[PDB]
Parts: C-alpha cells; structure tokens; sequence
C-alpha cells in the first residue's frame, strides 16, 4: 500500500 | 477453502475478530460484515502507525522500530495524539521541546 | 577553575534526558516504596518483577506530564522557576482537585 | 506455554507491506499488540452501546461504521470508514 | 518503615528535567513526594483489589495495567 | 398504541418518603435521581462485566458486583454499600 | 400456586431487583448473570439514592422549601466530599455552582451622602 | 447563516463569568469564550448528528445529546426520562 | 463606584439563582447553524436544545472558574485570553 492521507503520503 | 481474510483482501484475522466479537459479551448477533469492517479499520490504523514509526526510526539511522519512535509518531501526528492522548508508551519518554522563555538569548 | 553560568547545565540536562527514554527513579527504593504502600492494604502480598516495573513506568510518565504542565503555569506568572504554586494550579486545572 | 493470541504476525505482515525492510523489536511488537486490543475494545464497546441505543440485538457493519465515526478525528475517520466499506464490499462479492 | 524518601532529590530533578523544567524550587520535592505517594496508593489499591478478586497472592503486571487503565493512564507495553 | 416508558420514580419516591416523610420531590428532581440511578447501574454493571472477563468468567456474580462496588465508590462510601449488599444477600438466602 | 413473593421484598430493598436483573440478562453485560449480582446492585443503588435524598432534603429544609429541586441536588452533591468525587464529571440541568456571600460589599464601599 | 455565534452577547458571557467566580473580565475574553463555546458545540452536535443519522431519524432527540455528552465525559442528568 | 463593587453583587446573585444565563432564542439559532454543516433540514427536540444549553453553560462556568484561578495565579484580578488558553491547554483540549 504505502498510500495514506496526503499528510502521511 | 479461501479464508475470509484473503476473501476480503485484508491481512488481519477476520475469523479471530468475529470470534472475539461474539465472545466479549458485546451483543447477541455479530453481523456477517461487522468482523470484516472492524478488521479493516484495525489494519488501517496499524498500517498508519507502523509506517509513521518506521519512517521516524529510519530517520534516526535505524532499521528496526523501537518504542521511542512509536511514541514519536504517535505524538507528532495530531490525529494519533488525539486518539492516543491519555495513553502512555513504556520506554517512550516525551518529545524534545524547550519553551522559548527557558531558552537563553 | 571553570564553572558554567546558571542555566547552561540545566538546559544540557534537559536536552539529554529529553531524548533518552529510560527509567529515572531508583529501582530498589521505588520497589521498597511500592511494598510499603501495598502493606497497608493486604498483608504479605507478593509483587511480580514486572508489576513493579509497570508501576514505575506509569508513575514516571505521570510525574513527567505533571512537570510539563507545571512549567506552563510557572511561565504564566512570568517566572522561569517552578514552585509548588505552579503544581497546585496545574493539578487544579486538570480536575484532580 | 500459555497459547494466547498476539497480533505479532499480522502486525508484522502490515509492517512488511508498509516498510519491507523495516523490522520491529519485541517491545514495539507488544506495544502494537496492546494498541490493537485497546482499539478493538473501544470500537466493540461503542458498537454495543450503539446497538443498544437503537434497541438492536446485533452489531452489524453499520454499527461498527458509526462507532468508528465517533472515535477517529475526521480525516482518520474518513479513511477508516472508506477502508472498512471497501473491505465489506469486496467480501460481499467474493 | 517510612521509605517514601526513596524518591530522592536527584530523581525528582531528573523527572522535572525530562518535563522541560530547568529550575526547581526548594519546596517542590516534599510536594512531589506526596503527589507520587497518593498516585501510587490509588493505583496499588486498585491492583490489590483486582488481585484479591482473582484469589491470587501475587500482584501480576496485568493487574497493574488494569489499575492504571481505570485511572485513564493506559500503559502500553505490558499486555494491554 | 401506548408507547409506555419505564422509570424508577416508584422506588425513589418510596425511598424518599421512608427517609424523609415530610419532604417531597419535584418531577425534574425525580428525573435527575432516575438519571443518577441509571448511571450508577451502568457503571457497576460494566465494572462487574469487565472484572468477570479478566478472570475468564462468563457470569457476573455477587462477588464481582461486590468488588466493583469496592472499586467505584470512593473512601468511606464503598464500605457502607458493601455492608448493605452483604446484609441483604444474607437476609435473602435465609428465606425471610 | 403459593403466594408469589417479589425479590425486592425478600432482600428488603425498595428499588426493583426484578427490573435490575431484567436489564442485566438482556443487556449483554455478560452471558449468564448470577442470582446475587442484581440483588447487590439494587442494594447499592438504594443506599446511594437514600444518601443523596437525605442530603437533598437537608438542603431543602435549610433553604426553607418542601419540594426538592435541581438546586438542592447540586448543592448536596457538591457539598459532600465523596459524592462530588463520585459525580465530578456529572452536570445537572437547572443546577448551579456554590455561591458567594455579598455581605463583603457593605464594610468596604456604599453609596455616599452625595445627592442621596 | 447570519452569524449566529454573535447571538452570545457580552452580558451573557459576563453573567457566565460572574457565576464562575470571575471578579473582572477583559475585553478580548468574549471572543475567546465565543470560540471555545463554538468548538464545544461543534463536537457535541457532531456526536449528536452521528447518533441521529445512524438511526435514520430526521430529528435530534434529547437522548442523542445525552449520549454525545456522555462520550465527552460531560454526563448530563435531567433528560434521561 | 469602580472596579470593586457591582461585580461582586452580580457574582452573588447569578450564583444564587440557577436560571439559564444565555438567552434561549439566540442560542437555538447558533445550535441550528452549527448543525447545518452536518445534515441539511435537521430537526431538534426542545429538550435536546435545553440539554445542549445546560451542558454549554456548565462547561463555560467551569472554564471561567479555572480561568479565574489562572488570573489569580499571576496576581491579577482580570481574566485575560492567555488565562483561558492555559486552562484549555492543561485541560488537553488544545495541547
């Protein structure tokens, strides 16, 4: 995945 | 044959989640999609925290998540800090911060 | 000789102990304090080695948070130094009193 | 030899998915296992209270969704709800 | 017994330094000792109740974890 | 076609009159007392459930409720409730 | 059959042991509630209600009133050391905080004779 | 809407401070009070509407508000029925 | 008079009484405007609005008490914004 909310991305 | 975890595309144990739900005296009838939903939410939160802690640890020249960087990730992220506000991590300490008044100059 | 001015060694200790996450309270004295406090509830109660460690971790975290909140009250009165008045105000606002 | 049920495995799988090369210590693994159980307890209790409010005798996916909405701060809630809905949808189709 | 003095001046000083403090008053130590004593007394009372309920003679770490959980001080790293 | 809702106003007014014969209680005060009753009910029930669950027990027994009362009620308030409950259980099993 | 006796009368409680056990068995708090749990719960509830009602009636008599009101309940809960500890998080509708006395104004400052 | 947060005028905040033992109030305290009350109402009403929408109901019942306040640790007595 | 009289009498009065200090109508419009952002065409029971107002008033009274204490801490009688800010920070609402 390694794809989360922009703040975490 | 196909496990419900893989059937839903999740990594967490949908079966174990369903078992715990209908055994913790929460309700009398656990839905078919409630364990999947709970497992997915837990997996998302775990992935978030693990990624943040792993990146914070790598920033520190490490290749192994330690409680320190777990605490760092939990306290730097406003969302995780709110979720885990009253929580305390053993061997986690606090965040580096010095009030401007205390500092010299 | 050579001695630092008041305020340098304090900031050094802060920057040091504010990055190393390790227990700061003395192991055996804290264990004896736990045993004393438990003696007044049920006589002859054994304490597993890990229970005392959990107690110490929790107490240290609580005291660290209390001092963090106390420093804010200290700065509120334009005082760089903390005093029991600051701890009083902090534990008052927290609802503990 | 108390055969319990830690999350040391699935947690490790998720770690390898987000960071294939990053490991995790035993203490960090236990902390993550405790966090998982804590969030599980929170969400389950909230869903039970919800089902009891509507006088429902079952915790369905909708109760879990509404409980997640009440606990996570917004964006986190919006992402958790999306993940849960996607998982339930993919499960219903397979 | 009266071994509450086991929490000595340097220990409280380090605990404060970790909390951002850089200068402590003289009367802070006797107050911190009492605060810590009350906090302990409470947590240990809860843990001893949990232990007596279980008909066990040893205060397990999970009992301390539950006692802290009651006070809102959820401690991760010992089982929950 | 009635939609009846229950309450403890019947056991609270009785308790009030047995402890305060001459003093009454308003409707809103009765509702507040009922809310307190329900809140303490929920607290004690949840504490007993969690205590039983810790010991891998699927049944909430009088001992679990007793320890929950010991935990919840503070200082010199628990003891009285525990004593009252014990004296009521002893007088209940005695078939009086 | 024999004259049915309620469980509140046997133990000697006013609050409903029957309704307590009812809420418990179908409240999902557990799988099989014990026979003594509801009795103890109802007894503790009755004791707490009796105590708070005693305090509220005392406050009402001190205020020269007959009907207990949220004012009296708030005063009683915040005056007692232990009830306030038990109900610190609780807030009551139409209630109020403990007041202060205005007599302090008199021997400091009042209207002067200027154009009195 | 027509800036309804200003419906909490200076006299109301001043009375609230009086009841809170405040002896004198500053000028900027009113803005802070209106911003804190707004933040609190936001959370409370969000919880209430979350409990409502889940129930497929169009009206925010008093029990919804009670449960919302109970989640925040602000348990309120008087509307339990 | 000056800063020393009527404030104390107002404290005494408004602490003896328990009536709602905030007006019902203006507070109801505020509640409805805050709800608007969550669900269009939402209804509110009167008792629900009264409970909201009671909770808000209690919270504000507690906040002002903690703020009066913060003001007294700094040898000050007037409560300033930083007092409420510190009260909230130590409360954990805006840490």
């Amino acid at each position: 995945r390694k794809s989360m909310r922009q703040s975490t991305a | 044959a196909k496990s419900r975890s893989s059937r839903a595309g999740l990594q967490f144990p949908v079966g174990r989640v369903h078992r715990l739900l209908r055994k913790g005296n929460y309700a009398e009838r656990v839905g078919a999609g409630a364990p999947v939903y709970l497992a997915a939410v837990l997996e998302y939160l775990t992935a978030e925290i693990l990624e943040l802690a792993g990146n914070a640890a790598r920033d520190n020249k490490k290749t192994r998540i330690i409680p320190r960087h777990l605490q760092l990730a939990i306290r730097n992220d406003e969302e995780l800090n709110k979720l885990l506000g009253r929580v305390t991590i053993a061997q986690g300490g606090v965040l580096p911060n010095i009030q401007a008044v205390l500092l010299p100059k | 000789p050579h001695r630092y001015r008041p305020g340098t060694v304090a900031l050094r200790e802060i920057r040091r102990y504010q990055k190393s996450t390790e227990l700061l309270i003395r192991k055996l004295p804290f264990q004896r304090l736990v045993r004393e406090i438990a003696q007044d509830f049920k006589t002859d109660l054994r304490f597993q080695s890990s229970a005392v460690m959990a107690l110490q971790e929790a107490c240290e975290a609580y005291l660290v948070g209390l001092f963090e909140d106390t420093n804010l009250c200290a700065i509120h009165a334009k005082r760089v130094t903390i005093m029991p008045k600051d701890i009083q105000l902090a534990r008052r606002i927290r609802g503990e009193r | 030899r108390s055969r319990k049920e830690s999350y040391s495995v699935y947690v490790y799988k998720v770690l390898k998915q987000v960071h294939p090369d990053t490991g995790i210590s035993s203490k960090a693994m236990g902390i993550m296992n405790s966090f998982v159980n804590d969030i599980f307890e929170r969400i389950a209790g909230e869903a039970s209270r919800l089902a009891h409010y509507n006088k429902r005798s079952t915790i369905t996916s909708r109760e879990i969704q509404t409980a997640v909405r009440l606990l996570l701060p917004g964006e986190l809630a919006k992402h958790a709800v999306s993940e849960g809905t996607k998982a339930v949808t993919k499960y219903t189709s397979s | 017994r009266d071994n509450i003095q086991g929490i000595t001046k340097p220990a409280i000083r380090r605990l404060a330094r970790r909390g951002g403090v850089k200068r402590i008053s003289g009367l802070i130590y006797e107050e911190t000792r009492g605060v810590l004593k009350v906090f302990l007394e409470n947590v240990i009372r809860d843990a001893v109740t949990y232990t007596e309920h279980a008909k066990r003679k040893t205060v397990t770490a999970m009992d301390v974890v539950y006692a802290l959980k009651r006070q809102g001080r959820t401690l991760y790293g010992f089982g929950g």
